[PDB]
């Protein structure tokens, strides 16, 4: 939702790159979803990681980023993302789930991709039930951890 | 990321970078005057704003010069200038012992102030227009009766 | 006819238009002289000495090159406008007997491009051809102005070209055999370019200060030769010299001139010092305002001014009072209470800082208050300032009640909390806080580069628990009661001072008469 | 002059052309075997970007201000020209030239030659060098008890700064010089001090005691009721020291190794200021108890240090009442001839 | 907003756009124009008078005049000269409590 | 072969006319003639900064030059966008309208912010009110250390300093001439504030939007063949989102 | 045509100081025995429209020498280096035709103080520099030529220009005084048809405050209204209307908004007449003018307070009542739900009065009563020589956090108790209020004696007694 | 553009109540 022609052509290019990264030549739809996730996570880590600060990447080898991301820190990320997706599933009339993932771009967070319909509330409406459901889904990860 | 607006003025509008209005800055200037005069001083250590060593030396030099003029043209000198500029070199040492601050008050609150008397104090609200802002901007003037001059004051500003 | 049309237009456009002095122009037998020598300049003895040694060193000395003393071939005069730099240049041109090219920094840049650099070239060429000579570029502010950072202006282009041409041309004196001397005169010397001030181009810069008292009397004595004076001109000149502090020489010359004009405007033979004093007042401030018309409000203004003055005169520790005025002759201002200035104490042989020493002397009397064999202590001394500030309001509230209080007496009283706050908190000599450990309860720890102050972080609740506000209010309440009793006891002297200043010739009373009035009258009964 | 940055008073075809051809001669077809371009500048930020690129102008060397013996040397090498001074001490003449540059030295000796010629002489002598400053320059008024108070203050401060180990050297102690109402004790500023050295606890405590000395001398000689507020900057500095030991160096046993203050230098009025930390009421009251303990202990030690030297204190204040300005040499002499008792040094 | 809520039976963000507007007006009811009963009559020790738009670094549009929000600003008389502007001392957070409570009473009614 | 050039050499504007911004397209179409090549271009933020909503206009000046319907629509969309576009691809990105992006920024970049203080005469923290118009060591004991003199000391003497308090005249001003030896902004508040405001407004007025033609020339280089362009930067988050869109500058390194 | 000194009105002092110049110019004999040179510069300062060009031409005429007039707007040119060229050519022609008088108008627009500023400061500055070297310059003089300039404010020009030696005399041109208007009213109708029944002292005291150009304008307007009326000249009655419409200007106001005006001005008049400490009324009108969008009541200025500043405390209390009387009467007559936004500025004015009472040491709090203001006072100069503006700073170091609450509570008690008091006053006097508003509606403008008569014959007895008790007192 | 996003000038006793309500919403969620 919200894409245009330039968006979709650049998306096809980045999707071809993402399909290369898994040792294939034909573009699959999974490569398109991965391209979306890649763009999103790169955008967020470019805003967090800047002149210095940082502390969010996990594969650079520098004193900041450990190389294999220890296992006790992978169990936690999986528990987090599992709790969030489980609560988003059992909630009546939430958005639909397209692709759940963990460790995109090696950062230490999950990423759940949500398909939503632009014609139930046409870019303008927010009801109370929806806001309360969102609150519950956003606390679920911490609570499951 | 929620600020609760503690020490400041309630509704203040933006400033020249954003709005070309010059009232909040004009009041900030007097706030800074008050800070220097009452709370902190010009440097760390001073009780309040003080008469500097340079100003003392200058009072001394002016009195000396007027005295030498009045004595020479109506009729122990170079040593004085030498050692006087010797002291002038100190000046920036914070740890000089100044025993009293009565001269600051006598020079700043009596000679610059309540020795005199400002006579334009108030006015009756009923003028030839509905305002002092309109009377002041009018095209001719409305402050002439013997044809004395009847002035209205400017508005008082409060900054708390 | 065809192209030297334009080239002749060029070499007329780019010829040096500087006026040449002290050489004989063969047109009619004439040669432009200035008409001023080194004796028409008053109160600049240092600068005339420097200029004299330079004009001797440049004119066949063989006594300065005896000692290898070369002349600084770049000189700058700078100082506020009205100090007489161009007059010094004229006198130098007169006494130099060498070619003198007078020019201004505002003629080079003009209609076309390349004109200013070519004019500078022409000038310096015809100068170096006639060495030794002197050049005088007055107001270099338009030529040696600092090279900006931006601004796409052909006038800026011409300024740049003229500036660097100037620079290279005074660099054109690299063989020291050329003995051209160049002088600049300005009052915006800060805006000059740093490349100019470099050694080898402009080595020496001179400041011309506003004349002091001696220089002022000298300028007056000079400009008074040829005018009628009343009585001994020496006393008149002394007074008008020590009364016009901060004036420039042009102002003093104009003063004497218009004094003579007014002397022959109203048919009086000579000039008496009252007229010249009236002139200096009318020249400082302007038109003289009229007095206040009689009312039942002038009587109350008189009364409150009288109470303020009678309370200033019984405050132990203040400088002598000179007069109490009811007129003030200015617009916006009203009555006033004046104190002796630097001139009168200079005549009296008193210390400059005497208000400070009056805190510790022990047996003396200043106006009408005596202190005896025990000093004040910067607490009683400063806290005694609060009674003359509450004296107008006390006279009102005592003769009329709260209904008669005014806005005329509220601005003094609105300045007392600051003094009492100093006495209690910042002075550190309050009888209550002397017996504590040496802790400093009023510390601010500096400003940053954004200019913000910060407080001592330990100071949570110091001003609330040490009780500063209640102590300031105790001081102010006690001061109000003191002033009430003072105005109640000196009722008759307040009445009489008011009556006497109302019925005075200039609506003025003198300090000595005020003191005598306060002294002779007995006290009242409460 | 030529190597100015872009966007200057040009249209990118005259200045840009000349500096680009400078480049092309410096880098393009390099055959500069033995050639060196040694530019002279003092605004090294204004040079164009492409002009200091690796290869064009990389070595950049700085020269400092002339100093005492450096300007002495510039004098000496400049002294091979005229009928100069045969041989006279000018190595300490450079002491009277603080803040001067080479151009200043050249112009000063030029004016000195000019005035030596003005003196009718043919050769230049040493004192007429000082004669440069010749041109560019152009009962008791005080009551008794004030003189007494300031004398006792300065005597107390100087005496305690003398008997304290590791403290600086007294240069001048003066009371109301030139009948200007003031007073000071001056100390000899040393460059052997290296500020990067840390300060131990005993040194900081010694400074605190020296700062409280003068106010305690006043209280002990004249009585509490006659104290003025004259000793306020000393009190301010003692309080600064006591708040930084507790909140910057962790020398309080009840706060502990926690950092709550940070000195910081201004972008250069005072030279410095502090970064603070918002404290609760408990943290702040626990820090305040410690600061008060430190300060009152220092006050007691200053009082004892003055009380066991009463005779030397009396001698010093009498010397100040009679002369009004004494040097460090005489302070030492007066204090030793009266049985001064130094503080022990345990280390 | 209250109509949407009474039709759907559930809150929305539509109210979010209503109350904002109303709040502005309600304050102008209590402070500047003096209609309320804040003090015994409706006279209040502090008000915020508008400045003229001439102070803003402004632009110009080709639109029509707004129905209510800009046609009710014909009754204001802003301040145009800077050295005759009056701002009383700000209230004391125990007086601000009572004044904003009057604003609340207006809105709730 | 490699071609290198800096972007600051093309941010030259005067009279609101950017001269260098077509010099750049000229050098681009010259790069397009020397294939195959690598073209370096460093510090692109110099020509890529953000081209500049406000409620302060209807609060204090009362403009309200807008129909109520469009304002209501803006409010609806703003709330929905703040609340529901968090971490959504291409709808929720380097967007300052979302507060959680700013929270993340301040969480990772800045150092722990503290609460308010318990002091008085300060604002909320241990500081004073801040200016209305914007123009290693342990103790303080280690922090206490003819033509040129006159000219440059008096040059440093007269410059406008924003952190100087202001002097006060004697209610019976200095007599005539003396008042003209004093820089007006040293004894008059009106004058000082007027000068500061003029400085601030002039230095702000130097915007000169240049993003659109930069955008079209960036889109221009995909119709060529056989060369590559590297654009190096230092602050990629302050770049305007007009460039980061797919097809202009998204492949990052 | 040629002008002389007897063509100007007023400015007797200026005429004397200029006759000084002409006496030095044509017949310099007294000044041989004087021992004094002649002045080179004469600066005419004053507002525009009082004849700063005509007096220059008159001095050029009575001096009987050349007069090369030029304005500084002719020296404003954005080319490179032509301003100095124009100055130079002007001064060279003046030197060639010496003796002379060089008058420069618009001086305030070129000779302002030099600064860094914009790029115009590269050339606009240069221009002025040329000037600074012509009036004083080198060559020590040209002849002693007199130069004069028209500027409105002497403080805007830099110190280099207005210094003595370049502008020796500085004379002022004010608006016409009572005598100036007395003779300018007749001197402007010497070439105008007019009748015999005219008293020039009436119009001299009737239009004080206008400029001479405005007197010419009102004469022009009276003549033109005569033209439009069919007569050739005008009597008193219509030129009085012409001057009054030149003051207050000449819009349609509905009949429902008109009764609001009537009611509020009638209530203000009734208050100001029934409170004994307030000046009597001068006139009341409901016709809006070009700048004030409602009616006005005017009080007779008491010269005592205005000259001294003795504004007592009784007067400030009554002035609070008078500031709230408008709203009181509006709500009393038109019911409470018709309160309008016509008293926004009278509410700001009442706030001003109530906060001044506290800031002036007049509170009834014992901690404040005769001791303190609110905070710390700082003054700063306004746009005039003798004008100052006050400012109070209130912080935690002077107000204790529960004196803030007290200050608010007391000011609000003043405001609202004053409203109640004036409301009950206007209630007790309903008959007089309605009579006044009917009269105002039917006449559209009334004078103070009519109000006084109505209130005296209709008011309440106790209020009339209270009013007559304090009748004679000069100041209250 | 410390860092703050929202500002509010409401009284302290109203701030108490509003924050208590935010807190109980979060507790229920
Ligand atoms: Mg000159």
């Amino acid at each position: 939702a919200g894409f245009t022609g330039a968006d979709v052509m650049g998306l096809m290019a980045r999707a071809a790159r993402m399909a290369a990264r898994q040792g294939r030549h034909a573009i699959t739809e999974d490569d398109i979803y991965a391209a979306m996730e890649n763009k999103t996570m790169e955008a967020t880590l470019e805003a967090s990681t800047a002149g210095d600060g940082g502390g969010l990447v996990g594969g650079e080898g520098v004193e900041g980023s450990p190389d294999p991301i220890p296992p006790q820190l992978r169990r936690a990320v999986s528990v987090y993302e599992a709790g969030k997706a489980l609560l988003a599933y059992i909630t009546p009339d939430y958005e639909e789930i397209a692709r759940v993932s963990v460790c995109p771009l090696n950062v230490l967070t999950g990423f759940t991709l949500f398909v939503e319909d632009e014609d139930k509330n046409v870019n303008a409406i927010l009801t109370r039930s929806e806001l309360e459901g969102r609150m519950v889904v956003h606390l679920a990860g911490r609570c499951a951890e | 990321l929620l600020s609760f607006a503690d020490g400041n003025i309630l509704d203040e509008p933006p400033s020249p970078p954003f709005s070309s209005l010059l009232i909040p800055a004009k009041r900030f200037e007097n706030y800074k005057r008050f800070f220097r005069d009452t709370l902190t001083g010009d440097k760390m250590g001073q009780r309040k704003s003080q008469i500097t060593l340079l100003e003392k030396l200058q009072y001394h030099m002016q009195l000396r010069s007027i005295k030498q003029l009045n004595a020479t043209f109506s009729s122990n000198a170079a040593l004085t200038s030498q050692k006087l500029d010797t002291l002038m070199s100190l000046s920036t040492n914070n740890l000089l012992q100044n025993p009293t601050n009565i001269n600051w008050y006598y020079q700043n609150r009596i000679l610059k102030r309540h020795g005199q008397y400002l006579t334009n104090q108030w006015w009756n609200g009923q003028l030839s227009e509905h305002n002092a802002e309109t009377v002041f901007l009018s095209d001719i003037d409305w402050r002439s009766s013997l044809d004395v001059l009847l002035d209205f004051p400017d508005t008082d500003q409060y900054y708390n | 006819s065809k192209q030297e049309k334009k080239e002749s237009q060029w070499e007329r456009l780019t010829s040096s238009r500087a006026r040449e002095f002290m050489t004989k122009d063969e047109k009619t037998g004439k040669m432009r002289d200035t008409g001023v020598r080194f004796e028409d300049i008053a109160g600049m003895e240092f600068l005339v000495t420097e200029m004299r040694e330079i004009v001797r060193m440049l004119k066949g000395d063989e006594a300065y090159k005896r000692v290898g003393a070369k002349c600084p071939k770049g000189i700058i005069f700078q100082g506020p406008p009205g100090t007489g730099k161009t007059y010094l240049a004229r006198a130098i041109a007169g006494e130099a007997e060498v070619p003198f090219f007078s020019s201004v920094g505002s003629e080079f840049v003009e209609m076309f491009a390349g004109v200013a650099a070519a004019r500078v070239n022409s000038l310096f060429y015809n100068a170096r051809k006639k060495a030794p000579a002197i050049i005088f570029i007055d107001e270099i502010d338009a030529i040696g102005r600092a090279r900006s950072t931006l601004g796409g202006d052909p006038g800026s282009m011409e300024r740049e070209s003229a500036l660097l041409a100037m620079l290279v041309q005074m660099d054109g004196i690299a063989n020291k055999t050329e003995q051209v001397l160049t002088i600049g005169a300005t009052n915006l010397a800060q805006e000059l370019d740093a490349a100019l001030l470099r050694p080898g181009r402009f080595e020496v810069v001179y400041e011309v200060p506003q004349p002091g008292p001696s220089a002022r009397m000298a300028i007056l004595r000079y400009h008074a030769k040829g005018k009628p004076l009343e009585g001994d001109g020496q006393r008149l000149l002394l007074k008008t010299a020590e009364a016009t502090q901060g004036w420039s020489a042009a102002a003093l010359a104009n003063l004497m001139n218009e004094a003579a004009i007014l002397t022959v405007r109203r048919n009086v033979p000579a000039i008496s010092l009252p007229m010249v004093l009236e002139l200096v007042e009318g020249l400082n401030w302007g038109e003289q305002a009229p007095r206040i018309p009689d009312s039942e409000a002038k009587d109350r203004l008189a009364l409150i001014t009288a109470a303020k003055a009678v309370a200033f005169a019984l405050t132990p520790g203040l400088e002598p009072i000179k007069s109490v005025t009811m007129w003030s002759g200015r617009r916006g201002l009203g009555p006033s209470v004046d104190f002796i200035a630097m001139e009168d104490k200079a005549a009296m042989d008193m210390h400059p800082e005497e208000t400070e020493l009056m805190g510790w002397r022990t047996n003396f009397k200043t106006n009408a208050a005596v202190v005896g064999d025990e000093p004040l202590g910067e607490f009683a001394h400063v806290a005694g300032l609060l009674v003359p500030l509450y004296a107008g309001r006390a006279a009102e509230v005592a003769l009329f009640g709260k209904d008669g209080a005014s806005l005329a007496t509220a601005q003094p009283l609105a300045d007392c909390f600051e003094i009492a706050y100093y006495c209690v908190r910042n002075s550190q000599v309050h009888p209550r806080f002397k017996s504590l450990p040496p802790l400093h309860t009023t510390m601010w720890l500096g400003r940053d580069d954004a200019g913000r102050w910060r407080r001592d972080p330990l100071a949570i609740g110091f001003d609330e628990e040490l009780g500063y506000h209640k102590l300031t209010l105790t001081l102010l309440k006690a001061s109000w009661r003191r002033a009430l009793r003072l105005v109640a006891q000196r009722r008759s002297a307040i009445t009489k001072v008011a009556a006497e200043m109302l019925a005075a010739p200039e609506e003025k009373i003198t300090g000595a008469r005020l003191v005598e009035i306060i002294e002779s009258t007995p006290l009242d009964d409460l | 002059a030529m190597g100015a940055a872009r966007g200057a008073q040009a249209s990118g075809d005259e200045s840009a052309s000349i500096i680009n051809e400078l480049l092309v001669q410096m880098d393009g077809f390099e055959d500069n075997r033995g050639i060196v371009v040694l530019g002279a500048t003092n605004r090294p930020g204004a040079i164009d970007s492409a002009l200091i690129r690796p290869g064009r102008f990389d070595r950049i060397i700085y020269m400092p201000l002339p100093d005492a013996l450096g300007r002495a040397k510039i004098m000496q090498v400049h002294a091979r020209n005229k009928a100069v001074d045969p041989n006279i001490n000018w190595y300490e003449v450079a002491r009277a030239m603080a803040g001067f540059t080479g151009a200043d030295v050249m112009g000063l000796m030029a004016r000195a030659a000019r005035m030596a010629a003005r003196q009718g002489r043919h050769a230049i002598t040493e004192d007429d060098i000082y004669a440069a400053m010749e041109n560019k320059t152009m009962p008791d008024p005080i009551p008794p008890q004030l003189r007494r108070a300031v004398s006792v203050y300065e005597a107390g401060k100087a005496l305690l700064a003398y008997i304290t180990p590791d403290y600086e050297e007294i240069a001048r102690v003066s009371v109301c010089p030139l009948n200007v109402l003031t007073g000071f004790t001056l100390f000899v500023e040393d460059e052997d001090k290296n500020v990067n050295a840390i300060l131990t606890r005993s040194e900081l405590e010694g400074r605190m005691v020296v700062h409280l000395a003068g106010r305690c001398a006043e209280k002990l000689v004249m009585g509490e009721g006659q104290m003025t507020g004259m000793g306020s900057p000393d009190l301010f500095h003692a309080n600064l020291i006591a708040r930084e030991m507790i909140m910057s160096m962790g020398m309080g046993r009840r706060t502990g190794p926690i950092d709550l203050l940070r000195v910081a230098a201004t972008s250069e009025g005072d030279p410095f200021y502090y970064h603070t930390t918002d404290m609760s009421t408990e943290q702040a009251r626990v820090a305040l108890a410690e600061v008060v303990e430190l300060l009152d202990a220092a006050e007691a030690k200053a009082m004892y240090g003055l009380a066991i030297n009463w005779r030397a204190l009396q001698a010093l204040t009498q010397a100040l009442l009679d002369r009004g300005t004494i040097t460090g040499k005489e302070v030492a002499h007066i204090l030793e001839s009266n049985g001064v008792i130094h503080f022990p040094d345990p280390y | 907003g209250f109509a949407v809520r009474t039709a759907l039976g559930e809150e929305t963000n539509f109210t979010a756009a209503d109350i904002k507007r109303a709040t502005r007006m309600a304050k102008k009811y209590v402070f500047y124009y003096g209609f309320s009963e804040a003090g015994g009559a409706g006279i209040t020790t502090w008000a915020n008078q508008p400045y003229s738009g001439d102070f803003v670094i402004g632009q110009q549009r080709a639109r029509k005049v707004v129905s209510t929000d800009a046609m009710d600003a014909f009754a204001d008389w802003p301040t145009v000269s800077e050295d005759f502007r009056f701002d009383a001392p700000s209230p004391s957070d125990v007086t601000w409590h009572r004044y904003t409570d009057e604003v609340r009473r207006v809105l709730k009614g | 072969k490699i071609i290198t050039d800096n972007a600051q050499r093309y941010a030259l504007v005067n009279r609101g006319f950017a001269i260098g911004i077509k010099l750049l397209r000229e050098v681009f179409d010259a790069i397009a003639l020397n294939t195959p090549c690598i073209f370096l271009l460093e510090d692109i933020h110099a020509i890529g900064e953000r081209r500049p909503n406000g409620s302060f206009k209807e609060d204090f000046f009362g403009s309200q030059r807008d129909e109520v319907h469009e304002k209501n629509q803006v409010v609806y969309q703003l709330t929905r966008h703040a609340i529901t576009h968090y971490k959504k691809p291409f709808k929720g990105d380097y967007s300052l309208a979302i507060p959680t992006n700013l929270y993340v920024t301040d969480l990772f970049l800045k150092l722990p912010t503290q609460s308010i203080s318990n002091l008085t005469n300060v604002e909320n923290h241990n500081l004073s009110i801040k200016n209305k118009i914007q123009h290693n060591k342990n103790s303080y004991l280690q922090l206490t250390q003819t033509s040129p003199f006159s000219v440059l000391l008096l040059k440093e003497e007269k410059r406008l300093k924003p952190n100087k308090i202001v002097e006060e005249l004697p209610w019976t001003s200095l007599p005539g001439e003396q008042l003209a030896t004093k820089p007006r902004t040293s004894y008059s508040v009106r004058a000082k504030v007027a000068m500061l405001a003029e400085l601030s407004l002039s230095n702000l007025s130097a915007k000169l939007d240049m993003i659109t033609d930069l955008l079209v020339i960036i889109d221009s280089v995909r119709s060529n063949k056989g060369f590559v362009v590297f654009a190096t930067t230092d602050i990629p988050h302050v770049l305007d989102p007009a460039l980061r869109r797919p097809g202009r500058l998204d492949e990052t390194i | 045509e040629i002008i002389f000194f007897d063509d100007i009105a007023g400015n007797k002092q200026a005429k004397v100081e200029l006759m000084e110049v002409v006496d030095f110019f044509r017949t310099p004999e007294k000044f041989k025995a004087s021992g004094a040179r002649a002045p080179k510069g004469v600066l005419l300062v004053g507002p525009p429209g009082n004849g700063k060009t005509l007096m220059a031409r008159a001095v050029a005429g009575e001096s009987g020498v050349a007069f090369i007039s030029s304005s500084a707007a002719e020296f404003i040119e954005m080319y490179m280096g032509l301003g100095a060229a124009r100055v130079r050519d002007l001064f060279n022609t003046a030197r060639s035709v010496a003796p002379c008088i060089i008058f420069i108008d618009e001086l305030d627009a070129v000779g302002r103080q030099r600064q860094g500023g914009g790029r115009s400061n590269d050339e606009r500055d240069n221009t002025v520099n040329q000037l600074l070297t012509e009036m004083d310059g080198f060559e020590a003089e040209q002849q002693g030529i007199v130069v004069m300039g028209a500027t409105n404010r002497k403080d805007v020009l830099d110190a280099a220009l207005t210094r003595p030696g370049r502008f020796d005399r500085s004379i002022e041109v004010r608006r016409p005084d009572f005598q100036g208007r007395l003779e300018a009213v007749k001197v402007h109708l010497r070439d105008k048809p007019v009748a015999a029944e005219i008293d020039y002292v009436s119009l001299a005291s009737l239009m004080g405050g206008m400029s001479g150009a405005q007197i010419a304008g009102v004469a022009n307007t009276a003549c033109f209204l005569a033209s439009r009326d069919g007569r050739s000249e005008v009597n008193q009655t219509d030129l009085t209307l012409a001057v009054e419409q030149a003051k207050y200007g000449r819009r349609f106001v509905g009949a429902g908004r008109k009764k609001r005006f009537a009611v509020m001005e009638a209530s203000i008049a009734l208050a100001a007449t029934l409170l004994p400490a307030i000046e009597p009324v001068e006139y009341a009108t409901i016709i809006p003018s070009t700048r004030s969008p409602l009616g006005r009541t005017v009080l007779k200025p008491h010269v005592g307070r205005y000259t001294t500043g003795v504004w007592t405390y009784r007067y400030l209390r009554e002035q609070l009542l008078v500031a709230l009387a408008g709203r009181a009467g509006e709500e009393l007559v038109l019911g409470r739900d018709e309160l309008s936004s016509l008293n926004q500025h009278r509410l700001q004015m009442a706030r001003q009065v109530a906060w001044k009472i506290m800031n002036s040491g007049m509170s009834s709090h014992p901690d404040y009563q005769h001791l303190r203001g609110l905070g710390s006072n700082y003054f700063d100069g306004s746009s005039e020589p003798g004008r100052f503006q006050q400012t109070t700073v209130v912080m935690d170091a002077n107000q204790t956090r529960s004196e803030a609450v007290d200050a608010d509570m007391e000011v609000e008690g003043l405001l609202n108790g004053g409203y109640k008091q004036v409301f009950e006053l206007l209630v007790r006097n309903r008959a007089a209020l309605d009579a006044l508003t009917e009269l105002l509606l039917e006449r559209e403008k009334i004078s103070g004696e009519e109000v006084v008569q109505v209130v005296e014959e209709l008011g309440h007895p106790e209020d009339l007694a209270r009013r007559a008790q304090w009748a004679g007192y000069e100041l209250l």
